[PDB]
């Protein structure tokens, strides 16, 4: 079930990530509404996967990154988030932190690809 | 579509103290819980509805809590004031969006 | 620390396009749809609630443009009839009518245009008394329109029926429906459930009752933005059907016209047997049944000793003070009076109402694009369930409700409460033990 | 050894579409574009120079058919006056007229189709001498286009007000400037910045005087294809605004006449009042230190001694001989010749323009397509800021220019001179070395 | 900014390569134009990201491959390319060779991809 | 040649898979039509990369999976398949098992990111 999980907890959840992914592609009154409608799904698809790339992502439902939890976002334990919470009530508790991880993941990113040339130079 | 699940299935104690039962749902039920006691001899009378508000018919001495699908009730005070079976009831289905369609747990015999 | 997953089940409201599907001429072109889903799916989301609001949902409003912009693009090749704005001579239908129905119809004769530019030619036809005004205050006539707006023939060969379309979510969307029985239009919905598209729902056009919706099933459901304030209105749901029976018994004749190459004008053309009144019958005791099932709910809101009184329509034009529909291609203007006469106090038969008949419609209450419905030949005959009404407060322990009428939008919003739309955002982040 | 790189921070020339953007019933549909950036960035490129060409700029080309289409658009439901091609029986209006006004406006009648196809109207209204012809040579008289173009009256409800709008490259494309304050129009720009969107333009049309543009921010500068080639314009861009102060001193009133149904036209009824010429002020002292200042640097192309005269526009049709412009909703046609009387040899008070008004007009100098502009109740008045000229050389000590009219791409040239559009290419190679 | 490495050398520019990268995707007159526009600026997003595909670039901004430089193309030093010339200037050097350069790359792949299945069929 | 390869052996036919891939991006009549079939061929392309991206094969034209082959779906030998057979015979073959195996390779993916987080984790 596409939205099945959203009642699961997030350690729970995490298992069923494709089944999300598989559904995001799937002149006249309704005739122009469906050119439209399928130019602006294209262009969502291609926005959430330009960032996992730009991260250091690319091809993973799950990816470990080298970016330290500023605490400060969410001073929760692991134990209380991944067992007794959902993602909806995770996404809402660090929403506004969406931006500044963000940022700190691009730049990580820059920095190890740098790294790995300098030492296929030597 | 909504399963109950009740423990123990039996409980005891000595004459005077307390005694607890648990009821464990499916899914929650947004604490849509009733319990009931049923003697010997007679249909099940109610004594507790939406998980913790007495009818009346019952003293203080009942008393129960929960929320979501996870919901106690505890016998404050046992004076052999009965030797009923105690059940666990939902009183709605999530599935269907109703209060047309109920579930019983197994229930729980107190001895005393 | 930081770990990126995608595919994570959330989610947050939104507002997209809409694209319309139909299970497989028609006026809203329901063939141009998306073929349905012979088998859709559903799925229950487990210890999941959601908020709703079915007076700020947006899936009304692009139901409300669809149709009037279909209705429109169904006009667009029929003829013109702008050459019959001209002086009709006309005086009255007198043969074999029956009282209280003599002076509804006129005979009117006109020259009208012909084929070749040189001619003209002399014809006369049959009008409803609604649909001309005199200018002469044999008597001049014109058509009511032809001092503000053009008139277009419906083309003949097009239904009006009222076929269901079933409203589908685009890739990156879903639609959440709530299944509480007694959700009353706002709030928490305990339960949830996910569907890629709607029921099919009949784009059904009328005004103080609603005559082929769905039901409750279970109570009889009242729902309002506000309730106390008297400027909104009350939507009431029963749960059950009332029957209706509604009939034009006038064996009527149709003639055609020509008017210019390739155009022509339908006529009535005369009356086979006796001219009667037409009419709607509701059954009587089911409809005193209803009353006392709403009157019962409508209390709660009220007060325990509180009465409530049921009072007809109060004056206006026939389009905002009768019950209005288009059955069999007719559009019938029902006066309701006889079912609003009542009070109700704490603690077989039927009722017929009269009906009157007009060929020149304003379709959705514009000004400056006028139908003209061509006659139908023989007599109909419809049989509809009526599911609810549109109540407003006429507004100190008597309460009085009257019927009414209302946007078109209200027709709707009646059966797209349920539904919700909402975008999927699956990117989210969470602390883990992991590091590259 | 080869690496590749994405994300190259390059660019070539390139032509794409653009967007437009707007800072939010205007005939220009400014509504339809895409709200702007409340605080638009912009990057200076260090150490970069660019190659500009304002006569090659192809956004030049995509804003006239911008305008053309959307003023076509506009008139598109707007009610058509082919009644009107009757003929004429008319006469002069000599009521308390100023003379040499006299002979300007007639009193014409005619019989006009009214709401039923059966009967006709004896109507009068006011016209300009300029938009009727004798046929007869009372008198007849016909409409100037009725032999040659539809006429179709302007929407009344529709604003001419030229609300400016802003243009926006695409993804993947950027919009360079120039910030060079001397800049003429090509070759290398020392400075350059980026904007994603350029500043917002005013669609405003005019003739021989550029009437609410840009101006310079330091010297008066002077722009040409060629400056030699006498068959090119030349754009001269002023540092300093020069007011303007125009007026139509005629109370007049409005009338609708119903033509048919739900259409009707507005002819001018009468006139409140003594009947005067219309008129711009120009500024006397402020156009003579204008005109200096443009003398001292066209000098530099002709030679030190070489003697500037400037003389008024050749003959021909009022759309290129005169000052054009349209301005609260009334289309005047001014005599500049006051403003172009002059010579300029080496080493408070006013000018007035009378002028005259149209109410038929060839908007984009087409033919087929007549506007016609429906009359304005009351007094109009306007006051605007002069920017600049377009002038053309009269082609051995003197050099003689004269104003001219142009194409209406020279009124938007002369706002996107500073813009370029390129393309990003962000692959690339280059040797390093690392290998896999 | 956008191009603000525009006057960077080729060494300093390619360490803001994620600058450009982010901006890639980002009836009536101003109405269909809007849909035209929209549908190419994603063909050329996609052209470039299969060509990364292709070459085995795919989720880098700076790959190395294992093509040699033919001195031909560019005969200037390193130390010359990358410390006192911008991409503006290099690009305009080596254009010419553009397609000679992308047939060797995506020929090289082919023939990795190759060999690597030969070794995890051993 | 675009379908050069139609005629050859599966195991000669792919060392030419870059050619086919190459080639598949490449409001009056003929107008609206183009915009029409310019959308559907961009959603055509975006499939088959999400399914190689979620079986683990972004990137490549050939790759491993880990999921064994169940005989009953051809039991043919690998020498006859690779060098007598082409792949419009293949493909016909076993058309009828496309479903299955899809549906495998997505279970095996999903079992390996996870435990690579496990790992990553430790
Ligand atoms: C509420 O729902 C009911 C039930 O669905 C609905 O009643 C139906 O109305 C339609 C149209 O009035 C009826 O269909 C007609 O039945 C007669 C029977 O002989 C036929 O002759 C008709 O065919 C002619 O007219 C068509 C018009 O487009 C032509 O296309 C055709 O070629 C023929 O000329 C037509 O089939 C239908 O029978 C009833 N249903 C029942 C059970 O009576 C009712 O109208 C709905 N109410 C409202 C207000 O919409
Ligand atoms: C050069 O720029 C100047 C300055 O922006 C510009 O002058 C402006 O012209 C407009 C239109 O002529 C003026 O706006 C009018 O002002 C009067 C004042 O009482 C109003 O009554 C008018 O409103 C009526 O007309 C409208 C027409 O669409 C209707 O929509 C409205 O409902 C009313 O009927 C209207 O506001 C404006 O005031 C001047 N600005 C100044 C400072 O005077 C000038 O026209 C530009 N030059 C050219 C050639 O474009
Ligand atoms: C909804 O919530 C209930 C509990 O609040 C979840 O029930 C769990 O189901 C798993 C299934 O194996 C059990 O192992 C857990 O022990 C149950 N929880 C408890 C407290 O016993 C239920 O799975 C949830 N629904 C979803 C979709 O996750
Ligand atoms: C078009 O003609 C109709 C009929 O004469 C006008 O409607 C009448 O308007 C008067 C105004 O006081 C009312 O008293 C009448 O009752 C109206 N008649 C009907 C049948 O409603 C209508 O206003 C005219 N339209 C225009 C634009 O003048
Ligand atoms: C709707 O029908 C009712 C009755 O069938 C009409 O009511 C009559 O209206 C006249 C108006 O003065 C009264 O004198 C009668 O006493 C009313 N009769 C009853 C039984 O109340 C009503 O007028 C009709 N409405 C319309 C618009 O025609
Ligand atoms: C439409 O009528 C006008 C008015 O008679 C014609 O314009 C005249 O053409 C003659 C030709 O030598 C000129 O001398 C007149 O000066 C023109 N009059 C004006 C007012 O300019 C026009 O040519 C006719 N159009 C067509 C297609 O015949
Ligand atoms: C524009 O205005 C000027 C003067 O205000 C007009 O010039 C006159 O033209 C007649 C034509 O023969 C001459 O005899 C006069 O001597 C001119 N006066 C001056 C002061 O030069 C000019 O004709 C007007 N242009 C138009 C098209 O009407
Ligand atoms: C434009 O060119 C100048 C020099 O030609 C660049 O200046 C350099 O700036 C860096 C900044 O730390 C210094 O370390 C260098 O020493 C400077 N160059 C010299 C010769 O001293 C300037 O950065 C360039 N602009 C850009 C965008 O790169
Ligand atoms: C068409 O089939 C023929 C044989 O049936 C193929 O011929 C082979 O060509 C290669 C080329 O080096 C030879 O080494 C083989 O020995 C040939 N086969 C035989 C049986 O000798 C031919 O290549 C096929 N065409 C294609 C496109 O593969
Ligand atoms: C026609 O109707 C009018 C309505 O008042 C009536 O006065 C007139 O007598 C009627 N004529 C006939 C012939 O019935
Ligand atoms: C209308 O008048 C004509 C005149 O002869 C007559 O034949 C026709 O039957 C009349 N129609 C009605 C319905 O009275
Ligand atoms: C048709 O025109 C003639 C012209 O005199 C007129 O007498 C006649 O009454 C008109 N007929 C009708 C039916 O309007
Ligand atoms: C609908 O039910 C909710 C339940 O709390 C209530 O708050 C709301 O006021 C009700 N709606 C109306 C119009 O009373
Ligand atoms: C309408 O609803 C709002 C909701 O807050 C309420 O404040 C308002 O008083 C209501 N209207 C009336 C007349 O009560
Ligand atoms: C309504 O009831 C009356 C009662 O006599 C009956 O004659 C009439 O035919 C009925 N109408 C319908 C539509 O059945
Ligand atoms: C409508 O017609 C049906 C036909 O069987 C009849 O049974 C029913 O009672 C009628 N309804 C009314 C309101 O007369
Ligand atoms: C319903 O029937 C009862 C029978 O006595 C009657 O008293 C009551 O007034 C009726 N109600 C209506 C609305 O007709
Ligand atoms: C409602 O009934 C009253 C009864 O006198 C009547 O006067 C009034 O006009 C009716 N309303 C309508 C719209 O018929
Ligand atoms: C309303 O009820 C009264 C009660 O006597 C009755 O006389 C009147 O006719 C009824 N009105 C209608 C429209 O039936
Ligand atoms: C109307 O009259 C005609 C005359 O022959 C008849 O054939 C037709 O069936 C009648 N229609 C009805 C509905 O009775
Ligand atoms: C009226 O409701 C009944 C309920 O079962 C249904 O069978 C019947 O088809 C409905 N009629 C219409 C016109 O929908
Ligand atoms: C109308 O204008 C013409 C133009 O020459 C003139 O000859 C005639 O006398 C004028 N008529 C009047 C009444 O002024
Ligand atoms: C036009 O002629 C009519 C005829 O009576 C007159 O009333 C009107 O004032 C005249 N208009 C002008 C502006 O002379
Ligand atoms: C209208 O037509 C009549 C017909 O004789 C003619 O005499 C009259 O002059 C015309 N009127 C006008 C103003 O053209
Ligand atoms: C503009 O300035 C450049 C600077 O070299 C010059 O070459 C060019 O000729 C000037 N333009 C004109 C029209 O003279
Ligand atoms: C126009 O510019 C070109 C530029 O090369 C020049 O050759 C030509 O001579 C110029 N025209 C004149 C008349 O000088
Ligand atoms: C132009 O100047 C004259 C000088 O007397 C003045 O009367 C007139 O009103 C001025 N016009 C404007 C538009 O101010
Ligand atoms: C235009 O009007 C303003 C109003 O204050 C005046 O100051 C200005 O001098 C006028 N301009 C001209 C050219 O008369
Ligand atoms: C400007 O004013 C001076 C004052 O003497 C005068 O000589 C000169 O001719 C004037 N120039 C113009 C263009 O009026
Ligand atoms: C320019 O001025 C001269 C002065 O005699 C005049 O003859 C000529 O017609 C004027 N040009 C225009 C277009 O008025
Ligand atoms: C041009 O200057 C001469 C100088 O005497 C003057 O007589 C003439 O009227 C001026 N022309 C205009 C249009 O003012
Ligand atoms: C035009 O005359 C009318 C007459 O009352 C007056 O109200 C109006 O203000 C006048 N307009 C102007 C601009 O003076
Ligand atoms: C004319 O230029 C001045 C310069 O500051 C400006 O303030 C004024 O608004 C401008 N007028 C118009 C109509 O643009």
């Amino acid at each position: 079930g596409f939205l099945g999980a959203a009642g699961s907890t997030m350690g729970a959840a995490s298992m069923t990530l494709t089944v999300q992914a598989r559904n995001l592609l799937s002149l006249t009154v309704w005739g122009i509404k469906q050119l439209q409608a399928r130019v602006l799904a294209v262009e969502r698809y291609l926005r959430d996967q330009q960032l996992l790339g730009i991260w250091g992502c690319s091809g993973k439902l799950i990816c470990c990154t080298n970016v330290p939890w500023n605490s400060s976002w969410s001073n929760r334990n692991l134990s209380e988030i991944w067992d007794n919470m959902t993602w909806l009530q995770w996404d809402k508790e660090i929403s506004n932190y969406t931006q500044i991880i963000y940022g700190l993941l691009e730049e990580s990113q820059n920095q190890q690809e740098k790294n790995e040339q300098d030492l296929l130079a030597l | 579509d909504i399963v109950m699940t009740q423990t123990p299935s039996s409980v005891s104690a000595a004459v005077g103290g307390t005694v607890t039962i648990n009821c464990q749902a499916s899914e929650s039920i947004y604490s849509g819980l009733a319990w009931y006691q049923q003697k010997p001899g007679q249909p099940p009378k109610l004594l507790i509805y939406r998980a913790s508000t007495l009818t009346s018919g019952v003293s203080s001495r009942f008393k129960g809590s929960g929320s979501g699908a996870r919901f106690t009730l505890t016998i404050n005070d046992l004076e052999c004031a009965d030797a009923a079976t105690y059940y666990c009831q939902s009183c709605y289905d999530t599935t269907i969006g109703t209060y047309g369609s109920w579930a019983f747990g197994g229930g729980t015999e107190v001895v005393v | 620390w930081v770990t990126v997953y995608y595919g994570v089940p959330v989610w947050k409201d939104a507002e997209t396009t809409l694209f319309c599907a139909s299970d497989a001429h028609n006026v809203w072109a329901t063939h141009a749809c998306v073929p349905t889903d012979p088998n859709p799916q559903e799925i229950h989301l487990e210890n999941v609630t959601e908020e709703f609001n079915m007076w700020k949902n947006n899936m009304v409003e692009q139901m409300h443009t669809d149709i009037i912009s279909l209705w429109d693009q169904s006009l667009k090749p029929c003829v013109k009839l702008t050459p019959l704005c001209v002086t009709l001579q006309c005086t009255n239908v007198t043969n074999n009518i029956t009282d209280d129905m003599r002076g509804e119809l006129k005979n009117c004769s006109f020259n009208m245009t012909t084929e070749l530019r040189d001619k003209k030619q002399k014809v006369y036809s049959l009008f409803y008394r609604l649909d001309v005004v005199q200018i002469n205050e044999n008597k001049e006539y014109r058509l009511i329109n032809c001092n503000t707006s053009a008139i277009t023939q419906a083309c003949p060969k097009v239904s009006f029926e009222p076929i269901p379309i079933h409203y589908c979510a685009p890739a990156g969307f879903a639609i959440l429906k709530c299944k509480d029985k007694k959700f009353n239009g706002t709030g928490p919905c305990p339960s949830v459930s996910t569907v890629q598209c709607t029921h099919g729902i009949k784009p059904v056009v009328s005004t103080q009752l609603l005559l082929n919706g769905s039901l409750a099933e279970e109570e009889v459901m009242i729902r309002s933005e506000n309730i106390t304030n008297n400027a909104k209105n009350i939507l009431v749901q029963f749960n059950t059907p009332v029957q209706i029976n509604c009939t034009r018994p006038n064996n009527n004749t149709r003639k055609s016209i020509r008017i210019g190459p390739g155009q022509a004008f339908y006529a009535t053309g005369d009356i086979i047997g006796d001219i009667r009144q037409a009419h709607c019958n509701v059954s009587k005791a089911t409809w005193n049944e209803t009353l006392g099932k709403v009157v019962k709910q409508l209390r709660k809101h009220f007060g325990n000793n509180t009465i409530i009184r049921f009072a007809n329509s109060s004056g206006g034009d026939l389009e905002v003070t009768t019950h209005s529909f288009n059955c069999g291609g007719e559009f019938f203007y029902c006066n309701t009076s006889g079912l609003f006469n009542s009070t109700w106090i704490s603690n077989n038969d039927s009722i017929t109402l009269p009906c009157r008949i007009k060929q020149i419609i304003n379709m959705w209450q514009r000004i400056g694009q006028a139908m003209y419905a061509p006659p139908i030949q023989g007599v109909i005959r419809c049989v509809s369930n009526i599911t609810g009404l549109i109540l407003t407060r006429d507004g100190s322990t008597t309460e009085t409700f009257r019927p009414g009428g209302g946007d078109m939008r209200d027709n709707w919003r009646s059966e797209l409460y349920k539904y919700k739309v909402v975008k999927i955002e699956p990117l989210g982040v969470a602390p883990t033990r992991c590091k590259r």
